[PDB]
Parts: structure tokens; sequence; C-alpha cells
């Protein structure tokens, strides 16, 4: 180890943890949580950004003086990728869009970019690579999102054989899509569900658990070239999950069955927006798809993290969606949803 | 040596004051969770009250017990009057502190701390 | 005026963390005369100080 | 001695009573205040045209810091640490060692401008006029780290502002 | 007389070099005053004085449209003036640099620099001291 | 390209409005607040530049943290910063706000408001002169002038 | 008298230069490293030696009250010059 | 002329000494000592339980109308058995004089509240409790005045560290300001300044 990479302190804000990490996609949900945990440890963090610098302001307080470094980056520019991974011994990849824009596709953001990041990082001598994939990453999956996820996972494993591929199920948190996507269907009358959501089983995972698992993957020497599956402790049907979401948000729950082709056309309607779409066809497919069971792969209990149940952290996300009449209602006022274990 | 008592004279009256303060704190946790919009359970709050009471269970001086219940009444009135914020109430729970290792081998691995 | 047959102990009132109450060994001593000077005015009062802990180098500015 | 700010009584003669009643019904003092504000409207504004015009300053002004040099180019600082000793806020960190030619010179000279209180004790305590507080005061940055000056930054400030610093010290050195 | 004030305004209009000069000085300086040219530095900034104006407004500067390598037609800083004209403008002396040139040294910067925050030329701190502890280098030859 | 030209012109128009209309919150903590008053004073009139104090955080764009931030005060500062609607900017003024200042090694002082809120401009001094604070405000305006949100979005 | 390290990084007058494997060089990417070009040691070496015909001389650095504390240098050793240590200025007696 | 030495007022010294003897005679039950400093300040050391009688006498007596409580503080001296020294500064407008009354107490011994004699004692005693831990018996509302809510420890005590034990920052994960153990980027540099040569022989203590 270099004399400047030896850990010192008590793992506080002003300590030295010996970790120099370049976090791609640090300007998002999982990105902000991972950067916060690294800065809390007292690590050196490099944040490649392509957006407006104003949109990276929430990441400034997360580390001490000089512990957060912001650099521009393209994604199609291996020179920029080398510039941002040149001096770091850990490279974390959380780049990804749930939709497709004019300039970037699912092939671009899930196969081309991760492969270039892994290829450059291998040349630059980066010791550790963490790559975030999806739990339902199937090559023959109906969703192009998941097809590209599987292809990019294979490409990353090929380019950087000593990688840690993490496969979260469905991350819920304050800034997530999942709980907010289900809780924002108040505006469109009722809740459209495919087969009334009785044929879909999901086990969401908590954002803090995912970030802690990513951190512990860096600090574990026996997770170098592995694949993890981050899942929650309980599995729910989609109908019961959405019903519990609306119960906690204290909104009237009016489900109705919508045929799959009709839902696909509805999703096609919403994806014409130049801005961030409310829903897309791939989002509809991913919501309908059941979470896979992967008992062979390790998980949070193996990385040392006890998974947080949804019934303990749902009220953080869903209290914002309540009205004035129900803002002050307590956490225990809603009976937990029916699980399928 | 005779010393001026703050309250409670002997130890039994100090224990009586302790029980009164514990009841006052026990009946306040639901209102605190409701007003501050805490995401914790009422059971968690009562458990934290119990734990904070138990860390002083080794005191044998009635004057020290009287001072402890005086400070407990102070920090209870800071909560009933909503002078405290959610920040302080959650500071009671150390929700952000990383778990320090306690075994010799882990402490040896991390650093030089005794 | 009550009577207590107890040793005085104010650790629960000082507000010090338990780590710095338990794992600290102070050193009561009279400072040694600085050999560079012949004065002896600093060797008259007892001092109490704690054991040295870790000091590391700041990554920025050193 | 002392004076009563408000202990006068009004006269009760008919003329004074009528004058007070006219003041009550006809807002005389209110019109007086209006006239005062109108006068100020027609006066000349007291605003300078910043940044094209600057407020007056003095040779004693304490602004951004600088490390000076002798006219031969040698640095004045001799690592005596008097400024570090006298700094109220402990903003100065100095580390020194013998140089290659044997001089007593500093290897590290840091001033945390976010910790400095711009009091000017360091330039009073300096026996060789090395550290000074220059006339510059427009040095605001966009990041906190840029306010943690080091020896190279302070020497650059001195070389950049040397003429003005020398002029100010020449003007004000007879009062010190 | 109002006629005198209007004539002074017309002279100010013609005093900046036509209508276009008046518009340029109005839009990029918010002032249309006319004053004696004290002098001009190497960077293009012009300095004027008018003792008839009240104290504080008796000296002013019209900044250049291009300094070093940055276009400063509209983005004009208060740090664009060299130190000597800085002292003259802030009134630490009554003598302009043309009348009383400052002492010249070989280590003083020939080119003045403005605030470089937010640019690649910004200042980045570092520790200027060497490594305190030297660690042992094991032999590169085998043993046993 | 036509779209690139349109977005460049549009986000030049939007940045001009935000630069030329700055509404600091009526929020001063310590001796550094007196220099804010002197900037508001006739000598260095901030109202010339479109800088106008508003009391409510809902109607403010800039938070000028001018004074010592104590542990008892940090929650209030974060609360009002959160209640300010976006886009919002922070100018930390003086040593106490920048780092610790004279009170860096104190049990009751937060060592920098940048531990609490994301700070855009740092104005040094104890206190900074009114001209120094005005230079900081102008530097903030020039920083806003470089923002390209629509230009980023078009290429997004 | 600036000098360049093998990694392309300028060397300060105190000898500071980040190692090849040092991670702290990342702070200088897309930015610059502040190094003062003028070296006081080089300039004071460039200064000449003043010859005075006295066993003891006094230096105050020039400027009187604007210099440094006045000190006295003894010019008796003929094998080396007497150096004022406040300003690093060399003096010598006329030999030969 | 001795322009650099403060002139002395023997008349005021004599007046203060006479009044100190007067009060010591009047209240023998509580007054333990009376001193006059050479810059003419009268200082009365009493038993801690004589606070109310002594202060009421000094406020109401016709020959001592100390109607104003100038200040009220405490000093922490760890080397003493009763470390805390409570100091009352009184100002008499009628006789244009000032007096000082000092008592002693420790951590667990309360001192009677003087809010019944002076009304400024309310906030002054709240500050004393907040910063030193000294408890006042019959106080209308005793609580912290200056420290943060829920702050543990009494900062002005000599054994309390300068930077305390906790520090505040905003944590984005939990969306609130949090308290974490103190950790300094640069440690406070402690300077040993005392010269080893005795400065004032007039204050020299016996070798014992
Ligand atoms: C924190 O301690 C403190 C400080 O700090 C340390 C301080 O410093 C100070 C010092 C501060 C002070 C002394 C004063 C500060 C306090 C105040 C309350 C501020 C005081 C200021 C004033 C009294 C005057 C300033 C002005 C103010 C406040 C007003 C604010 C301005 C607005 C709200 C403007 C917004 C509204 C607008 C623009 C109108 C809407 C727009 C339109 C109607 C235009 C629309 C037009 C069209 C649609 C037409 C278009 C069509 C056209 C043209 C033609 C088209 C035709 C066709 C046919 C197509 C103090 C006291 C202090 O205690
Ligand atoms: C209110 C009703 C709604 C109106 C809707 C909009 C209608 C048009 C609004 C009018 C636009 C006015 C633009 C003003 C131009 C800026 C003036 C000039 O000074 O700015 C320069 C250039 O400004 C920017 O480069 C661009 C400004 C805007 C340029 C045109 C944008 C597009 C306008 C046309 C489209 C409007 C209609 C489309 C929307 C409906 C830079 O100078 P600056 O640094 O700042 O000044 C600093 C002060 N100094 C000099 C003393 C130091
Ligand atoms: C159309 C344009 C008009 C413009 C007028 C502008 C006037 C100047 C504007 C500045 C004033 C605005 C701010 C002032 C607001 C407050 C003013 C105010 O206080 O006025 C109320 C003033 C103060 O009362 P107090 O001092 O509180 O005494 C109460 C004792 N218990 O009292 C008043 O009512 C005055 C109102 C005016 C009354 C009109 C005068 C009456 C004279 C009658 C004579 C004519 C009789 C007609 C019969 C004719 C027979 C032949
Ligand atoms: C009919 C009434 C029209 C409803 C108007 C909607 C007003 C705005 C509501 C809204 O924005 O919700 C969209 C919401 C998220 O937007 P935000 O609220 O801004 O969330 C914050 C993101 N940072 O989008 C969603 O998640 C819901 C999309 C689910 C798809 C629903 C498809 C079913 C609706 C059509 C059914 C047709 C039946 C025939
Ligand atoms: C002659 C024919 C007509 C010619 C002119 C035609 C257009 C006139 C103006 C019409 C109104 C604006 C039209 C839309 C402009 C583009 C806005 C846009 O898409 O912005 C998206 C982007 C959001 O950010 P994003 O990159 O998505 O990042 C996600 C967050 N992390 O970025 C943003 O959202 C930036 C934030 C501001 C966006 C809104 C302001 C855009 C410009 C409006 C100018 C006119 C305002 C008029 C106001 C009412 C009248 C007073
Ligand atoms: N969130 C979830 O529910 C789950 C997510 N995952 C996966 O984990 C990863 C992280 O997820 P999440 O935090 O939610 O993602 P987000 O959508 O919230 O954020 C995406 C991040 O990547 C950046 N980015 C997106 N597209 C590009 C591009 N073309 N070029 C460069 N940067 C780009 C964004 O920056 P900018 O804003 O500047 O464009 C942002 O920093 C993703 O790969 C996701 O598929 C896996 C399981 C569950
Ligand atoms: S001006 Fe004062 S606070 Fe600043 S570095 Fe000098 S001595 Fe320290
Ligand atoms: S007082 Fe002057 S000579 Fe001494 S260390 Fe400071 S700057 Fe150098
Ligand atoms: S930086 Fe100086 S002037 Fe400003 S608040 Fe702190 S002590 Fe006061
Ligand atoms: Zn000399």
């Amino acid at each position: 180890l270099h004399h400047a990479l030896i850990p010192h302190g008590k793992g506080g804000r002003s300590s030295v943890s010996g970790i120099v990490a370049t976090v791609f996609g640090a300007t998002g949900f999982l990105g902000r949580y991972v950067v916060n945990h690294l800065g809390r440890m007292g690590s050196q963090v490099i944040v490649p950004y392509r957006c407006e610098p104003y949109d990276t302001m929430h990441l400034r307080p997360m580390g001490d003086l000089g512990q957060i470094i912001f650099m521009e980056w393209n994604g199609k520019d291996k020179d920029s990728i080398r510039k941002v991974v040149e001096h770091s011994n850990v490279v974390i990849n959380l780049v990804g869009r749930e939709w497709e824009t004019k300039n970037f596709d699912f092939e671009d953001v899930f196969v081309k970019i991760p492969h270039a990041i892994a290829q450059v990082s291998k040349e630059a001598g980066v010791e550790k690579l963490i790559h975030i994939s999806h739990l339902n990453a199937d090559i023959k999956s109906p969703s192009r999102y998941l097809r590209s996820k599987a292809v990019g996972e294979k490409e990353v494993r090929a380019a950087f054989p000593e990688a840690t591929i993490i496969k979260p199920s469905d991350i819920f948190g304050r800034e997530d899509r999942f709980l907010n996507y289900f809780a924002s269907m108040r505006w469109f009358g009722g809740v459209p569900l495919i087969s009334l959501g009785k044929e879909t089983v999901k086990q969401p995972v908590y954002i803090v658990d995912v970030s802690k698992g990513i951190i512990n993957a860096i600090k574990d020497p026996d997770a170098k070239g592995k694949t993890f599956a981050f899942v929650g402790p309980n599995r729910y049907l989609l109908f019961d999950l959405v019903q519990y979401i609306f119960a906690v948000a204290y909104r009237p729950f009016l489900p109705y069955p919508l045929p799959h082709f009709a839902y696909r056309w509805v999703g096609r309607l919403f994806e014409v927006s130049p801005f961030e779409p409310w829903t897309t066809r791939d989002k509809v497919e991913r919501v309908h798809m059941s979470d896979m069971t992967l008992p062979h792969l390790p998980g949070l209990e193996d990385l040392g993290i006890q998974a947080t149940p949804l019934e303990l952290k749902a009220i953080e996300v869903l209290r914002r969606h309540r009205t004035y009449r129900w803002l002050t209602s307590e956490m225990e006022d809603v009976k937990p949803a029916k699980t399928v274990n | 040596t005779s010393v001026k008592p703050i309250f409670s004279r002997d130890m039994n009256e100090a224990k009586r004051r302790v029980r009164e303060l514990y009841r006052a704190w026990y009946r306040e946790v639901p209102n605190t969770v409701h007003l501050f919009q805490l995401d914790i359970s009422v059971k968690q709050g009562r458990d934290k009250v119990r734990e904070m009471f138990m860390k002083n269970a080794h005191v044998t001086d009635p004057r020290v017990v009287d001072l402890l219940v005086i400070k407990g009444k102070m920090e209870l009135e800071e909560t009933i009057n909503v002078w405290k914020q959610r920040t302080h109430i959650m500071r009671f729970f150390h929700e952000t502190e990383a778990p320090r290792p306690t075994d010799f081998l882990s402490k040896f691995y991390v650093g030089h701390d005794p | 005026l009550i009577a207590v047959d107890e040793k005085l102990d104010i650790t629960t009132l000082t507000g010090v963390p338990e780590e710095h109450i338990k794992t600290r060994k102070v050193r009561i001593f009279v400072p040694a005369r600085n050999n560079m000077q012949s004065g002896v005015n600093n060797t008259k009062k007892w001092k109490m100080e704690f054991d040295t802990r870790e000091r590391w180098e700041n990554p920025l500015m050193g | 001695t002392y004076k009563f700010v408000n202990m006068r009584e009004p006269s009760m003669d008919m003329k004074s009573v009528t004058d007070r009643a006219a003041q009550t019904l006809l807002w005389t003092e209110l019109v007086r205040g209006l006239g005062m504000t109108l006068s100020y409207l027609f006066r000349e504004p007291a605003t300078i045209n910043y940044p094209f015009e600057k407020g007056p300053l003095s040779p004693r002004f304490r602004g951004e810091h600088a490390l000076r040099r002798y006219p031969s180019g040698e640095e004045r600082c001799i690592a005596c640490k008097l400024c570090e000793a006298v700094c109220p806020a402990q903003a100065i960190t100095i580390e020194a060692e013998p140089r290659a030619d044997g001089s007593r010179r500093t290897t590290r000279y840091d001033i945390d401008m976010t910790k400095c209180i711009y009091c000017g004790f360091c330039q009073e305590a300096c026996p060789v006029d090395a550290i000074v507080e220059g006339p510059n005061f427009e040095f605001s940055t966009e990041t906190h780290e840029e306010l943690l000056y080091n020896k190279e930054k302070l020497l650059n400030n001195g070389d950049k502002w040397e003429a003005e610093i020398a002029a100010n010290i020449q003007a004000d050195y007879l009062y010190r | 007389e109002l006629v005198q004030v209007l004539r002074r305004g017309l002279q100010q209009v013609s005093g900046h070099g036509g209508l276009r000069g008046y518009l340029r000085v109005l839009f990029r300086a918010n002032d249309v005053r006319v004053g004696t040219l004290v002098g001009e530095d190497k960077y293009g900034n012009k300095y004027y004085e008018d003792n008839k104006q009240f104290f504080g407004r008796h000296r002013w500067v019209i900044y250049t449209t291009e300094m070093n390598g940055r276009d400063t037609f509209w983005d004009v800083d208060g740090s664009m003036v060299p130190p000597e004209w800085h002292r003259w403008l802030h009134c630490m002396t009554d003598d302009p640099p043309t009348t009383k040139p400052p002492t010249a040294r070989k280590y003083i910067w020939t080119n003045h620099k403005f605030n470089v925050s937010g640019t690649p030329q910004q200042y980045v701190p570092y520790s200027t001291t060497r490594k305190k502890i030297q660690e042992w280098v094991p032999p590169s030859t085998p043993y046993k | 390209s036509r779209g690139e030209y349109v977005v460049a012109k549009l986000d030049d128009l939007v940045n001009w409005a935000r630069r030329s209309s700055l509404w600091p919150m009526t929020f001063g903590l310590a001796c550094c607040a007196v220099e804010m008053m002197h900037m508001a004073a006739p000598r260095y009139d901030m109202d010339r530049f479109g800088v106008v104090f508003r009391a409510s955080p809902r109607q403010s764009d800039v938070m000028i943290v001018a004074g010592t931030l104590t542990n008892k005060m940090a929650p209030a500062l974060r609360k009002v910063y959160d209640q300010m609607p976006e886009p919002r900017y922070v100018v930390s003024m003086g040593s106490c706000a920048n780092g610790g200042g004279y009170y860096h090694y104190s049990y009751s002082v937060v060592r920098g408001c940048d531990r609490i809120v994301p700070v855009d401009i740092y104005v040094p001094g104890c206190p900074p002169t009114a001209e120094a604070l005005l230079y900081g405000i102008l530097q903030l305006q020039r920083k806003i002038k470089r923002e390209k949100r629509l230009r980023i979005w078009y290429r997004r | 008298g600036v000098r360049t390290s093998p990694t392309g990084e300028k060397v300060t007058h105190t000898g500071q230069a980040y190692d090849d494997g040092d991670y702290r060089r990342v702070r200088f990417s897309d930015r610059q490293k502040e190094v003062n070009e003028n070296f006081a040691i080089d300039l004071i070496a460039e200064q000449p030696v003043s010859e005075v015909g006295s066993r003891v001389i006094s230096c105050d650095g020039g400027g009187g009250a604007l210099g440094h504390p006045r000190v006295y240098i003894n010019l008796d050793k003929e094998t080396k010059t007497g150096t004022c240590g406040y300003c690093g200025l060399q003096f010598r007696q006329p030999h030969h | 002329t001795r322009p650099t030495i403060r002139p002395r007022n023997d008349v005021v010294h004599k007046q203060l000494s006479a009044f100190g003897q007067y009060v010591a005679e009047i209240l023998p039950k509580y007054v333990q000592q009376v001193q006059v400093s050479c810059f003419n300040e009268l200082e009365i050391f009493i038993h801690p339980d004589g606070v109310i009688p002594v202060l009421t006498f000094l406020r109401d007596h016709t020959n001592a109308q100390f109607k104003s409580l100038a200040d009220l503080t405490a000093v922490d001296v760890p080397t003493r058995q009763n470390r805390f020294e409570i100091v009352y500064n009184l100002l008499s407008l009628r006789f244009n004089s000032r007096i000082r009354v000092k008592t002693y107490t420790d951590e667990l011994t309360p001192i009677e509240s003087s809010v019944t004699v002076y009304k400024a004692a309310n906030w002054y005693e709240r500050e004393i409790w907040d910063m030193f831990g000294v408890f006042f018996a019959n106080h209308p509302d005793l609580r912290r005045i200056l420290t943060d809510y829920g702050f543990e420890g009494h900062p002005f005590r000599k054994d309390f560290p300068l930077s305390g034990y906790v520090e505040l920052r905003y944590d984005d994960e939990v969306k609130r300001v949090v308290a974490e153990p103190v950790e300094l980027a640069q440690e406070f540099r402690k300077f040993d300044l005392n010269s080893p040569w005795e400065a004032f022989p007039a204050y020299r203590q016996p070798p014992e």
C-alpha cells in the first residue's frame, strides 16, 4: 500500500479510510447514497458528471475539505473516462436510464458505457470494480432494459474479470421510482393492474441496505470477482404491495384490471414526452415481471447487512403523499401487508 | 459527615422521584412520536426511555439521583413544549453513527485505540 | 442534614462519554524542569494530563 | 448636570389651542415630513459607480496577505514563528529547516483565510516585514479549498502586489 | 437654466466620440460622465478624474474589452486593475502611476492577473513538506 | 443546429433574468450582518443591481450566511434553506461562515456553513467590506451567467 | 529556477513533488499546481559579494527601519565570506 | 510624577476598610473574611448559606443601599474541595460604591436562589447552572439558557475540553442535522507560555 493509502483516524469525516473511489452516475438516487456513505467514512471520492454543475450541489456537504472532486465526463470519451479513473483504486458504476433519449439507448447506457468503463479501468490499473446490474437480468427477458442489463453484465465480467456485480431487486427510498411510481397513480383515477397484480411477486430492497452492501463489498477482500443478489426480507404480490402503499399514503385504493396490450399502448403514449417520461413500455413490463429467486448467489446477510423490511421504512417515503388530514398518523396505524414466503 | 440534601433525604424518596419521572416519560412517548412526526415506533421510544434510565442504575448517592431526575425533568419539559426539534429527539438514537467494534481482534485490526 | 457512607462519584453528571470515562489513564505529576533554563518556577504545581492518542496527517494541506 | 428631554407643558391660551386644533385637523407635521422627503429627493445621491469607482482606503488597510522579498529577491521570512505565536485564531502553520545554503528558511507556510480574523497582529510581530496584509480585498473564491493559502500562493501575492505593498509600507512606516 | 443642463448633456453625448460611443459607455458602464484622462495602463483600461464631483466619485475607470485572454466587454471585474492603479483608484495616494511610477523589481509580475476562480487556472492547495517517515525497502534478491 | 441555437438563446434569456433579479433572504446572524446593511446603504446601493431583500424564504433566491453558525442555530439555517424554492444559491460571508473564524475550536460553533448547506460563493474577511460583498454578489451573477441547463438538456 | 518531476509535475522550491503512485495528484487534474517561479536561493546566489576594508561590518538589509535588525558580521576568516543570516548577504575583506 | 504608574486613592481605601469592618460586625454569623484590594475594591467572603441574609442586608440597610446587581458569575477552581466560587457584584447608587460578595459550593450542594432579592439573579443563576452545574434551590424556572438543546456537560468547567465531545453536520441519508463525535482537521496547538522565572516577588508563596 502507498503511504497515503493507509487508513487512519476513527472512521469519521476527517479521517483517512484509504479508499479512492470514482463513482459514475453519482448524481442520482443510488449515487447520492453511495457518495454519502463514502464521504461519511472519510474516503476520497471523484464524481464524474455530465449534467449542469448546479445539479451536483447536494453532493458538496457529503465529504470533508478536498474529499469530493468534481470532473467532467462524456461517456463516449475514453479519454475522459481515463481522466476520471486515473488515480482511483475503486471504480463504482451506477450509470443507467429507465428510458431512452435521442442520443443514448439501452445499448449505450447498459452495454457500451459499462464496457468502456471496465476496459479503461483495467488498463489504468484500478484494483476494484463494482458494477450495478438488475436482479431480473435475463438475456431472453421481454424488456430491452433487462436484455441490455444482461449483455452489459457479461461484457463487464469479460473486460474486468475481478469485478463485483451487484444485482438489486427494486430499490425503494425517498427519491425512488418504485414507491413513488405506485403512489403517484392517484392522479389518473384508479390503479391499473395487469391481471389485477395477482400474478406478480416482488421483494423490494432498501436503498440504505443497498448502499451499505456496496460499501462492504469494497471493504471485503473475499468479494473480488463475485455476483451478489440484494433483495428484501419479504416477498409480496403486486396487488398486496400496491394496496399497502395506498393504505400507508391514506389514499383511496381503486384497482382495476387493464389488459397487457392496452397497458403497452398507454405506456407508448406517455413516452413521447421530451422530458423524463412518467411511464414507458419497458417500465410497464418490468413492473409486471416477477422478481427472480436466486438462492445460489450471496446477499446482504453474507455481506453483513440485515435487510430492512418495507414496513419499517415505508412511512418515510409515503408520508409526503398524504394530505393534511393524515400527515400526523403514526407508523403502526397500518397493518403490514400479506407476505408470500 | 452531614451534608445538605438536595431532595429526598434518604434513598427511598429518590427512588420514588425516579418512578414518577419514569411515568412522566412513559406517558409522553406517544405524544412525542405524534407531534414530531417521528418514523420510529412507540415501542422503540419507550425502549429508548428505559435504556436511558438503566444506564444510571449503578448510582448509590441520593444527591446524584436527585440531580439526575432534575436533569430528566428539564429534558422532558424541553420535549413537551416542543422546544427540541426532531433533530435532537433523533440524536438520542445515534441513527448515523457507525457501529464501533468491541472485540479485541477487531479493535486491533482497525487502529491503535485501547 | 443527611449522611452518606459513599465515595463521591460525579461521572454520571459530568457528561463525558463512557469511552473517555473508562479507557483514560491520567497522569498526576510535577513537571520536570526544562533543562534549557535554570529557572524552577514551573516545577511547583502538580499537573494532571491524559494519555496520548493518535494524530494523523490531513490529506489536504498536510 | 442633567436635562429633561420631555417635561414641557403646552400653553392653554386660545391662540395656541386653535393652533393645536389646526395641527390635529390639518396634518401639519405630516406635511412637514413629506417636505423633508421631497428635499431629499431633489438632493444628489450618494452612490458610487462600483466597480468603476472604489471607496477610499488608507495605507493601514488590512486585506489579503502576502509574503515579501528583499530587493535582491531573497525571501524576508526567517521562520521565526512570531506570527504563528501571536496569531489569535491560530491560522498560520509554519514548518522550517536549514536550506541547502544553510539559511533559516521555511518549507511550509500556510494561512487558513477561513480561520483568519484579519487583525494584523502577524505583520506587527514580524521583525523583518516579511508577512504583510496587502491592499487586496476582492479575492472571493468559489470553493473552500481555494481559501487555504500556502507558501507558493502567498509568494505569488507578494510578487503581484509588491509595488503597492511597498508604497503603503513607505507611507505608514513612520507611525509604527 | 434648463438650456444649460441640456447643452451639458449634449456635450456629454459628443464627448464620448459620437452617439455610438455614448451608447457604449452607457450600456457597459451605466455612466455618461466626462473627465480628464489621467492615463492608460498596458491592459487597455482608462482612468479619469474629476475633482468637481463629491469625494468617492472623483476618480473612475473604464475597463477594457479584452484582458489577457478573456473577453471582458460585459463581464468587468473589480480586480482587473494593476496594483498601482488600484492604489490610485482607492485613494491611498494622490499621485498617479504616471506621475510617480512605483519601484521596479525583477521578481514583480510583469502581467497582472484577475481572480481565476472557476477556471482551470485556479489555485489548488497542497502540502509543501516532504515525507516525514521513510519506510524500509526489502531486498530485491531472493534468500535462503 | 437550429435546435442548439434556440436552446442557447432561451437559456441565455433565462439566465439573464435570474442574474439580474437576485432576492436575498432577510437573514443575518452576527457582526457580518452590519456590512450587509452597509451594502444596502446609499454608498454601495445593492438595489441598483436588482438585489432586493425579501423576508420570507419562499420568495428568496440567495441565502447570504453572514455570521457565526452555532450548534443551536444550524437546524434553523437548514430548515430555511430547504424552504427556499429552487433555483437557490448560497453566499457564505466572513470567516465564521466560511470556516470556523475566531471560534473554530469551540464546542458550540459549526466549523463552516458548508457542512450544512451547499455553498456557491465564499467571501473572505472579518468582516468583508461592503465592496468585498458586492464583488462576491457580482461573481455569483457571473457564475449564474455560465449555467447551461437547456443546453445540457438538449444534449441529454 | 523551476524543475520538472518525472511525472510531469513542477517541483517547488521546497522540493515538494507528488510520487508517481501518489493518489493525491488527482486534485491537479483539469486544474493547475501553484508554484512560484522565482527562487530566492537562486537570486541570492546571483547576488555579488561586497568587499569592505574592515574586520567587522554591519548589515540591516537596506532601508534602515524598513530592513531587518542590524547585525554585525566579523570578516576574519579568509577562507570564506561572512554571511548576514537575516538577508543572506555575503561580505569579504580585500585580499591579495 | 511617575507618569507610568497608577495613582492610588488612600481615602477610598480607608472608606472601604471602615465599611467592611462595619458589615463584618453587623453580620458575624455568616461573614468569614473581608478584604480590600489595592485598587480599592471591597470583597466579602461569607458562608454559603448566608447568601439571602447578607444580600438582603446589603440591599435594604440604610447605610448600604446596594439596589443594583451588577453581575453574578462563578469560577471553577478544581484544586479546592468546594471548586465553585459564586461571586456577586453589587452597585450602590446612593453612596456611589460597589461591593463584591463571594461564597463557595461544590457539584452536589445547592445554593439558595437570590431571585427574591434581585430579579436579574433569575437569568444569572440559569447561566451559572447551565455553564457550571451549580444548582439553585428555589428558582422559579431553572433550565439551560445558552447551550444547545439536549447538550450534555457543563462547558465552562476546567475539566471540559475546549472543542467538546460532539459536532454537528447535515446527513443526506437521514435528511436532518446529526451529532457525531468531534473530529478536527487541524488539532488545536497548545502552547506552553509560562516563563520559569518568578515575576512578582510580592505574591510568592511559602515553600511549605
Ligand atoms: C437580516 O438583517 C438585515 C439585513 O441583512 C443583514 C439588511 O441588509 C437590512 C437593510 C435592508 C433594508 C433597509 C430594506 C430591506 C427590506 C425590505 C422589506 C425591502 C425594501 C425594498 C423596497 C421597499 C423597494 C424594493 C422593491 C420591492 C421590494 C418590490 C419587489 C418587486 C417585484 C415583486 C416585481 C415583480 C412583479 C412584476 C415584475 C410585475 C409582473 C410583470 C408584468 C405585469 C409584465 C407582463 C406584461 C405583459 C404580459 C404584456 C406583454 C405583451 C406585450 C408587451 C404586447 C403584446 C401584444 C400583442 C398584440 C401580442 C435590514 C433592515 C436587516 O434587518
Ligand atoms: C415580462 C413579460 C414577459 C416577457 C417575455 C420575454 C420577452 C423578451 C424579454 C427581453 C429580453 C431582454 C434581454 C436583455 C439583454 C441583456 C442586456 C445586456 O447587458 O446583457 C449582455 C448579454 O446578455 C446575455 O448575453 C444574454 C441576455 C439575453 C439575450 C437575448 C435572449 C433572447 C431574447 C429574445 C427572445 C425573447 C422572446 C422569446 C421568449 C418569449 C451582457 O451584459 P451583462 O453581463 O449581463 O451586464 C453586466 C452589467 N455591467 C455591464 C455593468 C457589468
Ligand atoms: C384628493 C387628494 C387629497 C390629498 C390629501 C393628501 C394629504 C397628505 C397625505 C399624507 C397623509 C397620509 C398619511 C397620514 C394618515 C393618518 C393621518 C391622520 O392621522 O389623520 C387623522 C387625524 C388625527 O387624529 P388624532 O391625532 O389621532 O386625534 C384623535 C383624538 N382622539 O384626525 C382627523 O380626523 C383629521 C382628518 C381631516 C379632517 C378634515 C378637517 C375638518 C375641518 C372642517 C372645516 C370645514 C367644515 C365644513 C362646513 C363648512 C361650513 C361653512
Ligand atoms: C417565434 C416563435 C416562438 C419562439 C420561442 C418559442 C419558445 C418560447 C418559450 C416557451 C416556454 C419554454 C418551452 C420549453 C423550454 C425547454 C424547457 C425544458 O425542457 O427544460 C428541461 C430541463 C430540465 O432539466 P433536466 O435536464 O431534465 O434535468 C432533470 C433534473 N435533474 O431544464 C429546465 O427545466 C430548466 C429550468 C427552466 C425551464 C423553464 C423555462 C424555459 C424558458 C422559458 C422562457 C419564457 C418564460 C415565460 C414565462 C411566462 C411569461 C412571463
Ligand atoms: N433504482 C432502482 O430501482 C434500481 C436500479 N438499478 C440499477 O442501478 C443503477 C443506479 O440506479 P439509479 O440510482 O436509480 O439511477 P438513476 O436513474 O436515478 O441515475 C442515473 C445516473 O446515471 C447518469 N446517467 C444516465 N444516463 C447517462 C448517460 N447516457 N451518460 C452518462 N451518465 C448518465 C445520471 O446522470 P445525469 O442526471 O447527469 O444524466 C445519474 O447520475 C442503474 O444502472 C439502475 O439500472 C438496479 C436495480 C434497482
Ligand atoms: S491577521 Fe490576525 S488572525 Fe489573520 S493571520 Fe494575521 S495574526 Fe492571524
Ligand atoms: S513573524 Fe515574519 S519572519 Fe517570523 S515566521 Fe512570521 S513571517 Fe516569518
Ligand atoms: S467573520 Fe468576523 S465580522 Fe464576521 S461574524 Fe465572524 S467575528 Fe463577526
Ligand atoms: Zn542583512
